[PDB]
């Protein structure tokens, strides 16, 4: 099983 | 009392302050954030044995059994026949063996088994011969795994990983299921593939039991430098049912791409792309989609570079559409537009602005007319202001230069002819005068204000024929209330109407003592001098009116507390004999998740036939315009219910238009969602009807995992007339 | 009658001059935004400035939607409904942040076979709509200095 979220920058 | 309350109600707290120094404590046992108790232990050096009702807890996790042991230096631990309950989250569960490994990160269950349900609330659980919990990775990693529904395993494999968390992780999502008129039964299976922080994709094999095939539908996301974007193509390699409707073609493929971004980057630089192209024009009434919708009549292809700064902007741009409809196979696409927009304020007392547009016009067909048109709008004006009032002056020169291609075909069918090369040129002058009285209400309420507002404005153009320029890109503009005061009739730069007309209106607002405004009414119209003309006035008209007070419009707007709202809004014009368009909306909303708002759409049938295509008023399904009243509700009943639903009722027919309604439960545990939609879905052309199509759909959701946590705002915007909040 | 003319300015005497902060200076609404202050009288000054004691307008969040409204009977979208709203604060210095919000609802037909005209209309439209959501937020900065004097009392 997986889970989505929000995009972020690196780091 | 709320739905988290009730859950955490289920979850222990931390009794203790968070943190080395230790106690003992016993007859002749309590031990210590770690803390231990048994009725027996025996201590060697180093290591503990517990022994008899033994219960541990620390800052993430109660642990309770017959039998305890620890190493004191490494804190690894294992405890026997025992069961454990997080602490700050909500999950607990069972295992023939607990362990504590790598000092607290790993905690390893044989035997086990685990659920986020409040204790005897087994609803649902996880079981393997072995799992393990690691909070660094907030994942809970299973082997043999069998997922319980009750006492009863509803599935099984060698190995599994359900995420504990919130940080992200790459495999399947939770399916979802519907049942449909269109398709029968679909079914939904998300893979989610975590790339980077900054981009992700999720492939989603769609069954379809009608079409006998799986369409793979592909999303993928990013954000970068340039913005945040997202694209999506949906690939079906055959069609069992498009290949019975379409027999004689070459393959039965049904595809959709989209891409949709948007950013500034620097401060400066603009991107945007608005994107979408489908195999053919029936794809989204055959397929349920996130970005088209059935109730669409081309899809939109648009690109665009900015360069922005705060006296001066360039555009550079495409705009192609892909049109579904059989009845015209025409298509015009800038290829591309330039714009460009240049400021000076305080050129002495004046203000000057320059717009300059350079564009390309493509059609599909290898007949129609093609051009490039050249634009230069140089603007000057004067504002002068009080207090109580001001008076602004603009003047401007439109001057326009077309070349016009591929001639010879549409000057063989009209009397009326299109020229090669076309100058116009055309000096506007605008006055636009405004005041503002202001009046103490002794009526209503202490400290309230009555505040009255009008407006004047003259507006000059003269008149050039245009009949040799074609229509490109003018489209009728809808006369609103501040519409009263645009310059211009059109939408674009080929048809520009001679003006010689005063703009009178007023606006009245009321004012509470914190100075908010509750209320405003508007209210005003239009007087021409002369004729309003293009050369090209080809629109059709009930009366043959052309000086004189001929558009009304008016609007107001009513807080009447913090959760009601009242909307409304009238166009009259008197060469339709009759009121040319409406709406007004009440709401009451107290919370997301309560709100009714009730809503009604007019549109004459005169209206149509002035300002559409010409065969819409021959059409059934168009002829009569619009005249919608609508109902949108969200409701909670008791603090697991979500009730949500529209209805949507066309007058003129006595027939629905749209119905939605959707009902989700709210456990702590889990969460189930049915939603039911009805919709307009095409017209029956050999019977003379409108045509349905019902859908059915289940979503299921597990919770107490996350910090996912009544389902309202999403179901509100499901259906094909979405909710728009109006408070 | 009772009726007499506005007696003082459509902005706060305390707000003539003022900071405009925004994450998008160059963007459409920030434009709009200038053009109301100045129209008003604001002489605004930049965002690293010393002037410490000036209040600041810090523009956020803006939305915008474009949604079928009505219906022809065959289910194709007679109107669209396009909404926006926009976000902001005014920070008044050494004293609290007072939030601030716009929404301006447009619609207009659509037309298939003359949709490149009817795009055209949409960037009308989403033009004026600016101009009204920069005039609504200007219309509640009295709201703000009736809340820092209460708060005050």
């Amino acid at each position: 099983c997986g889970l989505k979220g929000p995009l972020y920058f690196p780091p | 009392a709320d739905l988290a309350s009730q859950c955490m109600l289920g979850v222990p707290s931390y009794d203790r302050p968070l943190v080395l120094p230790v106690t003992i404590n016993a007859d002749h046992v309590d031990i210590m954030n770690s803390r231990l108790q048994a009725d027996e232990v025996q201590l060697h050096q180093r290591t503990v044995d517990a022994l008899g009702n033994v219960h541990y807890d620390d800052n993430q996790v109660i642990l309770k059994g017959p039998k305890g042991w620890a190493n004191l230096n490494t804190k690894d631990t294992n405890v026997w026949e025992g069961d454990y309950q997080m602490v700050g989250r909500q999950g607990r569960g069972k295992a023939d063996l607990m362990k504590q490994r790598g000092e607290n990160r790993y905690t390893i269950l044989d035997n086990g088994s685990f659920t986020s349900c409040l204790p005897g609330s087994d609803t649902w659980s996880v079981v393997g011969s072995e799992i393990i919990h690691d909070r660094e990775e907030q994942v809970a990693e299973i082997w043999n795994a069998r997922f319980k529904v009750g006492p009863v395993p509803i599935f099984y494999s060698p190995y599994l990983q359900l995420p504990v968390g919130d940080k992200r992780r790459s495999g399947f999502l939770i399916p979802n299921a519907k049942y449909t008129t269109t398709n029968y039964f679909e079914f939904y299976l998300p893979y989610y593939w975590n790339i980077a922080p900054n981009m992700d994709a999720t492939i989603t094999p769609h069954y379809m039991h009608r079409r006998g095939n799986i369409m793979w539908e592909n999303e993928f996301r990013y954000l970068s430098q340039a913005g945040a974007g997202l694209m999506e193509l949906d690939y079906l390699p055959s069609d069992k049912v498009y290949e019975d409707e379409h027999p004689n073609d070459d393959s039965s493929r049904r595809w959709l791409f989209y891409w949709n971004h948007s950013g500034v980057m620097d401060q400066v630089w603009r991107f945007n792309v608005d994107y979408t192209k489908v195999s053919d024009p029936s794809y989204f009434n055959d397929f349920d989609n996130k970005y088209g919708s059935s109730t669409d009549g081309y899809a939109t292809q648009k690109f665009s570079v900015g360069y922005a700064v705060q006296n001066f902007n360039a555009t550079v741009s495409t705009k192609q559409f892909q049109v579904f409809s059989e009845q015209n196979t025409s298509s015009y696409s800038a290829e591309p537009q330039l714009d460009v927009n240049y400021y000076q304020n305080d050129v002495g007392p004046f203000d000057t602005r320059i717009y300059g547009q350079a564009v390309h016009f493509v059609n599909t067909r290898d007949d129609m007319p093609e051009a490039t048109r050249v634009h230069l709008e140089p603007t000057i004006n004067l504002p002068l202001s009080n207090n109580w009032g001001s008076i602004n002056t603009e003047a401007k020169l439109l001057a326009t230069h077309y070349q016009q291609t591929n001639l010879d075909w549409y000057n063989s069918r009209n009397t009326t002819k299109l020229d090669e090369s076309v100058n116009r040129v055309m000096p506007q002058f605008k006055v636009d005068g405004k005041m503002v009285f202001e009046r103490d209400m002794e009526m209503l309420a202490p400290g309230y204000t009555q505040t009255l507002e009008p407006r004047a404005q003259y507006l000059y153009v003269p008149y050039r024929d245009q009949s040799d320029i074609y229509n490109y890109d003018s489209s009728l503009l809808q006369s609103d209330y501040s519409g009263l005061f645009r310059d211009r009739t059109y939408g674009g730069l080929d048809r520009i109407a001679s003006a010689n007309q005063v703009t009178t209106g007023v606006t009245s607002r009321i004012y509470d003592d914190a100075a908010v405004e509750r209320f405003n009414i508007s209210v005003g119209q239009i007087y021409y001098f002369t004729e309003s003309r293009t050369g090209d006035d080809n629109i059709t008209w009930e009366n043959d009116d052309k000086t004189g007070s001929l558009v009304w419009a008016g609007d107001t707007y009513w807080r009447i507390s913090e959760r009601w709202g009242l909307r409304g809004g009238i166009q009259y014009d008197t060469r339709l004999d009759n009121v040319a368009t409406s709406n007004s909306s009440i709401e009451y909303r107290r919370d997301e998740d309560r709100l009714v708002q009730l809503n009604y759409r007019y549109a004459s049938p005169e209206y149509i036939q002035a300002t559409l295509p010409k065969y819409y008023s021959t059409a059934e399904q168009y002829k009569n315009g619009i005249s919608q009243v609508g109902a949108v509700a969200s409701w909670p009943i008791a603090d697991r219910w979500s009730i949500v639903g529209a209805y949507y009722y066309d007058t003129n027919a006595n027939k629905q238009a749209d119905s939605m309604l959707g009902v989700q439960y709210s456990s702590c545990c889990y969460a189930i969602r049915v939603g039911y939609e009805r919709k307009l879905n095409g017209w029956d052309n050999d019977k003379q009807h409108a045509v349905y199509d019902n859908a059915i759909g289940f979503n299921i959701e597990l919770r107490g995992l996350s910090s996912n946590y009544l389902g309202t705002q999403e179901m509100l915007r499901s259906n094909i007339l979405p909710y728009q909040n109006t408070l | 009658c009772g009726w007499h003319l506005r007696d003082t300015t459509q902005v706060p005497s305390t707000m003539k001059v003022m900071i405009l902060d925004s994450g998008d200076p160059n963007g459409p609404l920030s434009r709009a935004v200038r053009n109301q202050l100045r129209l008003n009288g604001v002489e605004l000054l930049d965002k690293e400035t010393t002037r410490k004691d000036v209040p600041s307008l810090r523009l956020g969040k803006v939305s915008i939607a474009k949604d079928t409204a009505s219906v022809f009977r065959n289910g194709q979208t007679a109107e669209y409904q396009m909404i926006m709203t926009v976000n902001a604060t005014v920070l008044i210095p050494g004293r609290d942040i007072y939030p601030i919000s716009a929404k301006v609802f447009r619609s207009f037909f659509d037309n298939p076979q003359m949709a490149l005209a009817k795009d055209n209309e949409q960037d009308m439209i989403v033009k004026e709509m600016y101009d009204r959501a920069a005039e609504q937020l200007i219309r509640k900065l009295p709201s703000i200095r009736a809340a820092d004097i209460r708060s005050d009392e």
